[PDB]
């Protein structure tokens, strides 16, 4: 029959546990074990800033609670 | 505490709900902030308010990523220049003329109307959502939304003169030109020949000549060794090709073309008016429309339409 | 540590609908599927928010076009 697609957005809300030295890599290689998202399909944001993929959590100054918005680069 | 609800949004797509104080302005709880439209930034919320949909500059990364994920942006200044030009864009008018959606002229808008009377006419699919949504609502009479973003992207003001030449190359970079690869070849009579081939953006456009069929012929350009080259198209796969050159007089004749524009005018201070080959040529300057037998005017831009070529240049 | 990222993912879902249902069965029909209330369920159509008292042909929604869905977030 018909065949209408929807484009969405998604919305959740997940809890990584991490000790405040690891590097976006691998905070980035977390979300991958916990969601499947690959790294290289990740983007990361934190208060307007686009997460490097070598800095680690404390040259970002990143607390216990702060809650970072990941998204994924267009493809 | 005198509250009402209210919804702050980045793209007119997720809308999030908030509640605000009657005493405080409305840039002090959400930094500025516009109503489709008016600059709200530094006035205080009304009792009529309650159910309407403003628009506001991204603060929280829940809509840095909102608003990138639909006008394809890092900009800060974005959604300022989108909203400080589409309060002047939702004033214009876009009388439908020979079925195509033109701008009636205000504020030096004489580009926009070719360049939006031109995308009618060639094949373009736009990479943005923003682009996406608001050139469905341009081809149906209504591109107030449409020519903001066009203001944005090309980062000009209201009311600033501009190129089409120019304004095109931007709207190019936000459109779906992955499929499109033109080989070229350059002989110089000493050096042999170079083979370039680019794919993208350059692949429809170019300088040097309006003529398509002279492109196959070739174009005259200077060598490496102090000497004259000849550059000529071999192989092109693209929906359309844009021609362009600084103007001159020129003559379009019937079915050569798709459509063209033209810059009669001085230097730095112009007007630019839109030639199409309907069933016979057609000059669109934004409101009024006057079909002629033949063409030959101040030509600068030329766009012909194609599907794949391959030269017959042994 | 415990850290928690929010995800906002795209996907582009299929709905298989007649040209002529309703915005509030075609909203329900996300609603099986993916779980959002329609109340919570904005959805747009060539730059138009679809009403809630139109059929898919008062917007011309014929078969293979691609509609977007938004949400209405609360806080
Ligand atoms: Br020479
Ligand atoms: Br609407
Ligand atoms: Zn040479």
């Amino acid at each position: 029959k018909m065949q209408i697609s929807v484009k969405t957005l998604m919305r959740k809300r997940i809890t990584l546990e991490v000790e405040p030295s690891d590097t976006i890599e691998n905070v980035k290689a977390k979300i991958q074990d916990k969601e499947g998202i690959p790294p290289d399909q990740q983007r990361l944001i934190f208060s307007g800033m686009l997460l490097e993929d070598g800095r680690t959590l404390s040259d970002y100054n990143i607390q216990k609670g702060s809650t970072l918005t990941l998204g994924l680069i267009l493809r | 505490v005198r509250t009402i609800k209210v919804f702050t949004t980045v793209d007119n797509i997720n809308l999030h709900t908030q509640v605000v104080d009657m005493s405080m302005t409305y840039g002090q709880q959400f930094g500025p902030t516009y109503l489709d439209g008016a600059d709200v930034t530094k006035i205080k919320p009304h009792n009529s308010h309650e159910g309407k949909t403003f628009y506001v500059l991204p603060n929280d990364d829940t809509l840095r990523v909102e608003a990138f994920e639909y006008y394809h942006t890092t900009d800060p200044s974005f959604l300022g220049r989108y909203m400080s030009a589409l309060n002047h864009t939702k004033k214009w008018k876009y009388p439908q003329v020979n079925g195509l959606t033109s701008i009636k002229w205000a504020d030096n808008n004489c580009y926009l109307a070719t360049a939006l009377l031109t995308l009618q006419q060639i094949e373009l699919k736009f990479n943005p959502p923003a682009l996406q949504d608001a050139y469905y609502r341009a081809r149906a009479g209504e591109a107030a939304n449409f020519c903001a973003l066009i203001l944005a992207y090309c980062n000009k003001t209201v009311g600033e003169l501009g190129d089409v030449r120019e304004t095109m190359s931007y709207l190019f970079q936000h459109a779906n030109l992955d499929s499109c690869k033109r080989v070229l070849n350059v002989v110089c009579k000493t050096c042999g020949q170079q083979q370039t081939t680019l794919k993208g953006v350059e692949a429809v456009m170019y300088m040097g000549t309006l003529s398509y069929e002279q492109f196959k012929k070739g174009v005259q350009i200077p060598c490496t060794c102090g000497k004259q080259a000849t550059k000529y198209l071999v192989q092109q796969e693209s929906p359309f090709v844009m021609m362009s050159a600084p103007p001159a007089q020129y003559e379009l004749k019937h079915g050569t073309f798709t459509c063209a524009s033209e810059y009669t005018g001085n230097y730095q201070c112009g007007h630019y008016k839109h030639i199409t080959s309907k069933e016979t040529l057609y000059c669109i300057d934004g409101a009024l429309l006057t079909k002629s037998s033949e063409y030959k005017g101040p030509i600068t831009d030329v766009f012909y339409k194609e599907n794949s070529y391959t030269t017959t240049i042994k």
